[PDB]
């Protein structure tokens, strides 16, 4: 006998929604401590950002000419160093001032420092994402140097 | 300095975080390289094989 | 435009320097020209050259004579079980039985 | 991710991995020098020359 | 169960179905972009927008490439000089 | 396997004019069903032939490995005659074409 | 009339999209006058045509620089032309075939 | 680390039988390219069959561990 | 036997070591994208150089020559559909001039053969009493010492 | 401080008759219900499509000759057709190829 | 948790103990008409279901062939189609 | 060969068969 | 004396080597939507190319 | 440095590369200046070889 | 036929006829 008259598919399917949903506190609930909340939120979350941010936003290799560029990071935890081919994700409306400034972290960077990609010299009131679009197309590796000339 | 005594362009690191993508780049490089030209028509055939002695060793 | 004697790559083709030849064809033509692919000739059916496509020709079919055969054949697995054990997969599919 | 990938194909019977034959300009010999002599006997089918 | 001859579709699997989730977010945000773009064009803009482009930051005083127009300093005739 | 002599001459009479002839005739009244079952049943009656016969009888060609070689024969026949002349004429093809081996040149380098 | 017929045809489009306005708009507004125009004609195709005085500073034989709408599809105009660049180039060895794959049919393939 | 030690191991057994059908089979072709007379072939005929058995061999060990590595209880 | 399958244990879809099993993981690939055709964004990274591409051409195309015509469709596959505007590197543009002095050549000599474009037929045309010298030997050069 | 959890916290199912069998077992019905319509639906519709056809074909070309010689006069208007579009196009590629020539 | 929805089984080794563990039947037969067929002796099939039965005596290549060159003219002609050039 | 179940009948019949086709062909080309 | 040349190079087919053509490949022929497309372009009045303007 | 006052076409050879990649930075140049853009379209489907690979976004 | 009495369980798996509706419920990303 498939189905009961007066009832719903729908009223059906909350029921079944209701009915695993208890299951799953059920065995959240019996389960242990060590594991369960690092495997059912903190791997998650962890693997959700990751993808979300590399699926979503665009990212740059940053390379720099010279190690007397190279920022100060001994005060900063967990990287005391510059290492050159940073992955490095921004949002569409960063400038290359904004990219400069989040490189040398807030601080005072060296005189008439420039970015460029394939050769090609920015100027500081580009939009990096265009920038890279016009000039190095799908090559987002930019280095950072010094232009004395 | 100019950049273009710059050499080393190659040592392009990526966050730890993205060692999860592993299976997913090797699945894609498998793609773009066997699956979705001549030799992945060959072993879609060998799939199917499969099932075929499957089937004939059943019987 | 610093070394005209030494770069003839961007330097006048000979038909230039001749002096002599509705609308007429351009006198002055550089060498530059030839690092371009459509520079003199079209761009016509430019992007529908991908577009003319051919039909594979694989046939699937193969005759399946089992009264030949008496024996059972081995088969492989092709991926784990997760209809059973589910919520242990991550914790035992790294040993081996 | 925007160099190009070369030809596959591996087999029992035939591959295309125990030789190289070049690009379109600068091609070169496929089998190695000590079989180069035999070259007839790694073919189904053979068309000489005209001399 | 399992076996050592199913270690490529274990390792797959652990690594890529808790991506699912993510995959599906990426999706719904995407559509939730282009509706949100489609509205904004069905409003009005100055410039057109091109839909399934990146970033389109051009407006009275920027180009479709981010930098400032040239011959915009004045007034036109026939309006926008696009 | 068995008379092959027979399905040479079967060929000999298909590739006759005359016997086009005496098809178009034959198709008087006939449906595609009764043509398929017929040739249906003549490959049947040929391979029950084989699997009664072999019980019992050993033709001119019976050998260590049986019907195998035959088989074996069969399929080599085929392939020289028909996939090696389809490969001469590809080779012919590739080498006016591209060149001997153009059709494993490696890309053009970037 | 320039200024007001492109206003008023840029909101209500024609296929062309607009283009002899522009270039209407764009020779009117010239100080010493237009230099190009468009022929007036009981000829069913327009032509554009460049005025003498102007003839030194463009490169052309003569001031008409052809219609002004592009040509009709034509087997019998490609044809024509084909034959004409044959001809200009005079090469022999073109339409040569060295090999052809060994079919009943003229053209394998194509 | 497990998973990495299970897929190499299947691979190589997997192309075990290729490699003996096709290295070892490129070196016999060198030889045969290269041999002439008729002592020396008389001789590699035996080299040859040698080469049969050993790659039935191989399979027959290859078909040993994956069975091995393809059996599951449930 | 299929159906009945599924509801047998240890033979669902594609799980298990049956002939079903089997069955449902090739119909599971097919429905999968990795055996579809690439996209012409990512024609030029295997296709355009691929032996059944190759022959293809070659054999719909009788008595030409797809060289040119291969370049010109990477060039598109490049430019119209992934965005690059400036596809050809110096040694793709060295190649597609290549390609068009090979097609020069071979329209201008009729039955021009390898040693000056990439090409061998066999039904070729001899004069009828084909004479064969010795070639002269290399030209003495001046050097040092 | 003691055991705070159970046994089946721990221990697999049953190896025979488990969670997910005796699921699909259960809902069995229902999906006969909903693939037997489905596919119902679709012969249904084939039907309908396929005894038309092959009703104004049988009426024109009631024996196999008349059959085969439909099929290969479609065949052959087929390719004609295929041709004429090829010969347009073939046009328009010598064309850009003689351009090229003279480049 | 209130107890609803808890685990609808009992482990195997409390079941040992009980008495009450079965081990077999990897399979099933849903219907009676199909359970009872071996104890009838008599009619294990019904008329109507023996001339079904009737109907698959073998295998049918026809319908096999049939299948195979559709599903190969489908996935050929419009799942896997590629680009060609033209000269 | 208008109407009556003839050889020319069957031909016309099959040029119809392909002009459809070519009609259909155009109608899944235009939407 | 570059014309009418003598085979240099021998041609082959090596063993095994696959051809990916069919025995009905004779009979195949090719085809492109664009002749048809323009006709249905300009029967519609669909939106044309610049191309269309000198 | 390759001495092109006396090997002018050995030094081209060299050189033509560069003179390439200024002709190509002029464009680019000119079309940010200039704003000069084009309708991308949608998607493809394929547009991933596979489903658990990352589609790294390109501006 | 109305949609309550349609999506009333008895008459949905017994009587009516759900093929059309399960197939434009699998075939939504195509119109969608
Ligand atoms: C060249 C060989 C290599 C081929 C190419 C390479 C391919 C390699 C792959 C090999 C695979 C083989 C295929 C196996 C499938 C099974 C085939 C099979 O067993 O049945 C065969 C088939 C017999 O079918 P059947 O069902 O057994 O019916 C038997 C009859 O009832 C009759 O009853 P019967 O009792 O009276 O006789 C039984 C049988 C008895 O057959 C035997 O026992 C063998 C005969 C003598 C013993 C030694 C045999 C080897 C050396 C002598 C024969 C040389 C020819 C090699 C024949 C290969 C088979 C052994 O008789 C024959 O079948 C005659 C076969 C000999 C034909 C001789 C033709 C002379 C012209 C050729 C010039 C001379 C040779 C040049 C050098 C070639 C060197 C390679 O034989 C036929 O070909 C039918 C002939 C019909 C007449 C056709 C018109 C005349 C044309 C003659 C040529 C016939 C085609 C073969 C070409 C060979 C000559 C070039
Ligand atoms: C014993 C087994 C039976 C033997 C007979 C089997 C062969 C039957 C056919 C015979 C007739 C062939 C035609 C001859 C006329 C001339 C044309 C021609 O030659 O070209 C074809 C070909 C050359 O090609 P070509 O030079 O490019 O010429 C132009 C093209 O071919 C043609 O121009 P196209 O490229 O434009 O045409 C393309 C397209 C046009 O055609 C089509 O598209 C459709 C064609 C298929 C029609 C499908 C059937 C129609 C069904 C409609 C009804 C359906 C409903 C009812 C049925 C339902 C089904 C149950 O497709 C084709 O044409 C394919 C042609 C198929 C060639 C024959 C393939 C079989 C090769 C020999 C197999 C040997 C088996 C082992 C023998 C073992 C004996 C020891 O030459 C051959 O095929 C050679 C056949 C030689 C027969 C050998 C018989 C064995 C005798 C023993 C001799 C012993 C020495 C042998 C060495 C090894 C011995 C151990
Ligand atoms: C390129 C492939 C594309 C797909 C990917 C492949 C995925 C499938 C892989 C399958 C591999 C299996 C291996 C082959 C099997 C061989 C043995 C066999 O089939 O036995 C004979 C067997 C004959 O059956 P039988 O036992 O004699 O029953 C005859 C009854 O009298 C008939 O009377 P009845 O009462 O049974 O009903 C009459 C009629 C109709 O039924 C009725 O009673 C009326 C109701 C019909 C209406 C609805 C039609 C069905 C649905 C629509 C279908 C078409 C279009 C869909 C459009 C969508 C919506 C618009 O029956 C049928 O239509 C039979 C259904 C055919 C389905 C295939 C059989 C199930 C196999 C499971 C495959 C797994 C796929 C997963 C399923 C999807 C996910 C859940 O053959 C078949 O029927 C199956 C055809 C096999 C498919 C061809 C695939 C090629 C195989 C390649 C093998 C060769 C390998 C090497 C290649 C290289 C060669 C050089
Ligand atoms: C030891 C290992 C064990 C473990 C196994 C492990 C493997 C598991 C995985 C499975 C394997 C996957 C491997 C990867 C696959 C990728 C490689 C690949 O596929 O391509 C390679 C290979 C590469 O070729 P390709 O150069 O790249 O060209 C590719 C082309 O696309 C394709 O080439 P194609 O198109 O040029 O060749 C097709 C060929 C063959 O095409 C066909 O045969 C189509 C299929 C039809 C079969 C059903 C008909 C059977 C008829 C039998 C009746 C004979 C009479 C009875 C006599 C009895 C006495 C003997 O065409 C012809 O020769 C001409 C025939 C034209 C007519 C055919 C149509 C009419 C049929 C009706 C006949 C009516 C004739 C009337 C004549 C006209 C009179 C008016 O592909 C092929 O060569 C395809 C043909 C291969 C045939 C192999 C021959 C052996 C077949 C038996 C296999 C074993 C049987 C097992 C027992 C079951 C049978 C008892
Ligand atoms: C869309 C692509 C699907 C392809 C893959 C899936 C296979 C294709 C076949 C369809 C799949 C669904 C089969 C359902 C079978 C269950 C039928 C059944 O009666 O179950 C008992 C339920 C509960 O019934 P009940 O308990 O309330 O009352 C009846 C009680 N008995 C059984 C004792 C008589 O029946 C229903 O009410 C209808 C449920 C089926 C409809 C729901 C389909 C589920 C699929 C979607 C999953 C997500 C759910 C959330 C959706 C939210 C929507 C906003
Ligand atoms: C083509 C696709 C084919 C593949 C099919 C794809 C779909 C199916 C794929 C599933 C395969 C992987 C499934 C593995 C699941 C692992 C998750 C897991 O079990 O977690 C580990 C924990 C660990 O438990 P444990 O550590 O005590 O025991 C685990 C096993 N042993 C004993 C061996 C260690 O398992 C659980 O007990 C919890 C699982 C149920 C909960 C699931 C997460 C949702 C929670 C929601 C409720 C949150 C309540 C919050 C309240 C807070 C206040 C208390
Ligand atoms: C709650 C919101 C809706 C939930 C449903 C989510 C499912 C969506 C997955 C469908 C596949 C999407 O895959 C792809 O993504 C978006 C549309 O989404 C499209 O992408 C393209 O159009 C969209 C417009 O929306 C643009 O924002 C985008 O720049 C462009 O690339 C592609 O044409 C589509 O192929
Ligand atoms: C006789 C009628 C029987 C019914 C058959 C009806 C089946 C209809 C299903 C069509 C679905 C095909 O799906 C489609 O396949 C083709 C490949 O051929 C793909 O085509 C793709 O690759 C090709 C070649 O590079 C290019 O045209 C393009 O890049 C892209 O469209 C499409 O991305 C895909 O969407
Ligand atoms: C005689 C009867 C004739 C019946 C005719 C039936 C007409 C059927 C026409 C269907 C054509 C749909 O064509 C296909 O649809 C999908 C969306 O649905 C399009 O869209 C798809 O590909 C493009 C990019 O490649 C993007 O929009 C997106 O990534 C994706 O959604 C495809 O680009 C198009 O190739």
């Amino acid at each position: 006998p498939l189905g009961v008259k007066g009832r719903s598919v729908f009223a059906g399917m909350r029921s079944f929604i209701g009915q695993r949903l208890g299951r799953l506190y059920d065995s959240f609930y019996y389960s242990q401590s060590s594991t369960k909340y690092v495997m059912v939120f903190l791997f998650p979350a962890g693997i959700f950002y990751t993808r979300f941010r590399a699926d979503t936003k665009l990212g740059y290799h940053v390379f720099i000419n010279e190690e007397k560029l190279y920022p100060d990071y001994s005060q900063n935890y967990f990287d005391t160093k510059w290492t050159n081919g940073r992955k490095v994700y921004l949002d569409d409306e960063t400038t290359v001032e904004q990219l400069k400034a989040q490189i040398y972290g807030g601080k005072a960077a060296p005189e008439n420092v420039k970015v460029a990609c394939r050769g090609r010299v920015f100027e500081d009131a580009d939009n990096v994402a265009m920038a890279v679009r016009a000039f190095c197309k799908r090559d987002p590796r930019l280095l950072l140097f010094q232009d004395n000339l | 300095a100019s950049p273009m005594l710059f050499t080393d362009y190659d040592n392009t690191a990526s966050p730890k975080s993205e060692l999860i993508f592993m299976a997913g780049n090797a699945l894609g490089y498998c793609t773009e390289r066997f699956f979705e030209n001549e030799y992945g028509q060959s072993i879609f055939m060998f799939a199917l094989g499969l099932a075929y002695l499957a089937m004939l060793g059943h019987e | 435009p610093f070394m005209w004697r030494q770069r003839a790559y961007c330097a006048p083709v000979p038909s230039a320097f001749a002096s002599q030849q509705g609308v007429r064809k351009p006198l002055l033509r550089s060498n530059s020209e030839s690092l371009s692919v459509f520079s003199q000739i079209p761009d016509g059916l430019l992007g529908h050259t991908t577009s003319v496509t051919m039909g594979n020709s694989d046939i699937f079919f193969l005759p399946k004579p089992s009264n030949l055969l008496k024996i059972a054949l081995p088969a492989f697995v092709f991926m784990p079980n997760l209809t059973i054990f589910t919520r242990a997969f991550p914790f035992y599919a790294h040993t081996s039985a | 991710h925007e160099q190009p990938y070369r030809a596959f194909s591996l087999g029992f019977t035939a591959n295309n991995l125990s030789g190289n034959w070049g690009d379109y300009i600068d091609r070169q010999d496929n089998k190695n020098a000590l079989m180069r002599p035999a070259r007839m006997m790694f073919t189904d089918v053979f068309i000489p020359t005209t001399k | 169960s399992t076996s050592p001859g199913l270690a490529f579709a274990n390792l797959t699997l652990l690594l890529d179905v808790p991506q699912l989730p993510a995959i599906w977010a990426v999706n719904a945000w995407r559509e939730l972009n282009g509706l949100f773009t489609e509205m904004k064009t069905l409003a009005g803009t100055s410039d057109l927008l091109y839909p399934s482009n990146r970033y389109n930051p051009q407006n009275e005083k920027t180009n479709r490439m981010g930098r400032p127009r040239k011959y915009n300093h004045g007034e036109w005739m026939f309006g926008n000089s696009y | 396997g068995f008379h092959f002599q027979q399905y040479i001459a079967m060929a000999g009479r298909a590739i006759n004019p005359v016997q086009w002839t005496r098809a178009w005739r034959r198709m008087e009244g006939k449906s595609a069903t009764e043509v398929y079952r017929d040739a249906l049943a003549w490959t049947n009656n040929q391979f029950a032939q084989i699997s009664r016969a072999s019980q019992y009888r050993a033709w001119w060609w019976q050998n260590p490995l049986g019907m195998g070689l035959v088989l074996y024969g069969t399929y080599k026949a085929w392939h020289m005659i028909y996939m090696v002349r389809k490969q001469k004429k590809t080779a012919q093809l590739v080498a006016a074409a591209y060149g001997q081996g153009g059709q494993w040149l490696n890309p053009v380098p970037r | 009339d320039e200024g007001i017929n492109l206003m008023k045809c840029t909101k209500n489009p024609d296929p062309s999209f607009c283009a002899k306005e522009f270039v209407a708009m764009r020779e009117c507004n010239r100080p010493q006058g237009p230099h190009l125009v468009l022929s007036s004609s009981p000829s069913s195709p327009p032509h554009y045509e460049l005025r003498p005085e102007v003839k030194h500073l463009y490169n052309v034989d003569s001031t008409d620089l052809g219609s002004a709408v592009a040509p009709v599809r034509s087997k019998e105009q490609l044809d024509r032309v084909a034959d004409s660049l044959k001809a200009d180039l005079n090469l022999p060895g073109y339409g040569h075939i060295p090999y052809k794959w060994e079919s009943l049919r003229p053209n394998p393939g194509a | 680390r497990f998973y990495f030690m299970y897929m190499a191991r299947t691979t190589f057994q997997a192309v075990r039988p290729l490699l003996a059908f096709s290295v070892f089979g490129e070196v016999m072709k060198l030889v045969l390219a290269t041999m002439s007379s008729g002592l020396f072939s008389f001789l590699f005929s035996f080299v040859l069959a040698f080469e049969v058995f050993y790659f039935f061999l191989q399979c027959y060990i290859s078909y040993t561990f994956l069975t091995m590595f393809f059996t599951v209880l449930f | 036997q299929f159906w009945e399958a599924q509801f047998a244990n240890r033979s669902f879809f594609f799980f298990g070591n049956a002939w079903t099993s089997a069955a449902a993981f090739a119909f599971f690939i097919w429905w999968s994208r990795v055996f579809d055709p690439p996209p012409k964004e990512r024609l030029d990274r295997y296709w355009l150089n691929s032996p059944k591409f190759r022959i293809l051409s070659a054999f719909h195309n009788p008595g030409k020559r797809p060289g040119l015509k291969i370049s010109l469709m990477t060039y598109e596959a490049r430019y119209c559909y992934r965005g690059l505007d400036h596809p050809f590197t110096l040694n793709e543009m060295k190649d597609f001039l290549f390609k068009l002095r090979e097609q020069y050549l071979v329209n201008k000599y009729e039955g021009i053969q390898f040693p000056f474009v990439f090409r061998q037929f066999n039904r070729v045309s001899t004069p009828g009493t084909l004479e064969v010298h010795t070639s002269p030997a290399l030209q003495q050069q001046p050097h040092f010492h | 401080f003691g055991p705070t959890l159970p046994d089946h916290a721990y221990y697999g199912e049953h190896a025979t008759y488990n969670y997910f069998v005796l699921f699909i077992r259960g809902m069995r019905p229902y999906l006969e219900k909903i693939f037997g319509d489905c596919a119902s639906t679709i012969k249904n519709a084939a039907v309908a499509v396929y005894r038309p056809v092959n009703a104004f074909v049988v009426k024109h070309n009631p024996d196999l000759r008349l059959q085969f010689v439909a099929f290969a006069s479609f065949i052959a208007t087929h390719m004609a057709i295929t041709k004429e579009f090829n010969d347009m196009y073939q046009r328009l590629v010598d064309i850009t190829s003689l351009l090229e020539l003279q480049a | 948790p209130s107890g609803a929805y808890r685990l609808p089984a009992v482990d195997y080794k409390r079941q040992l103990s009980r008495g009450t563990l079965v081990e077999g039947a990897d399979f099933y037969l849903p219907t009676a008409q199909e359970q009872q067929r071996l104890a009838r002796h008599f009619e294990p099939y019904s008329e109507q279901e023996q001339e079904e039965r009737r109907k698959f005596r073998f295998q049918s290549i026809s319908v096999y062939l049939a299948v195979a060159l559709g599903a190969s003219f489908v996935h050929d002609y419009f799942y896997q189609r590629r680009p060609v050039a033209w000269c | 060969a208008i109407k009556g179940p003839s050889v020319p009948h069957s031909i016309l019949f099959g040029v119809g068969a392909g002009c459809c086709a070519y009609a259909g062909y155009y109608l899944y080309r235009a939407m | 004396s570059m014309d009418h040349g003598m085979q240099y190079s021998s041609i082959y087919w090596e063993t095994s080597h696959r051809t990916y053509l069919p025995f009905w490949a004779s009979l195949t022929q090719k085809f492109s939507w664009k002749i048809m497309d323009d006709q249905i372009r300009s029967f519609l009045r669909l939106p044309k190319p610049v191309t269309t303007e000198p | 440095s390759a001495q092109a006052r006396i090997d002018p076409q050995g030094a081209a050879t060299k050189c033509v590369k560069w003179f390439n990649e200024w002709r190509q930075c002029a464009w680019d140049q000119e079309k940010m200046v200039k704003g000069y853009n084009y309708i991308e379209d949608r998607r493809a489907r394929k547009h991933k070889p596979y489903i658990g690979a990352p589609d790294l976004q390109y501006s | 036929v109305s949609f309550s009495q349609f999506f009333d369980s008895e008459y949905f798996w017994t009587k009516a006829n759900v093929g059309p509706f399960f197939l434009f419920l699998f075939t939504s990303p195509f119109w969608y």
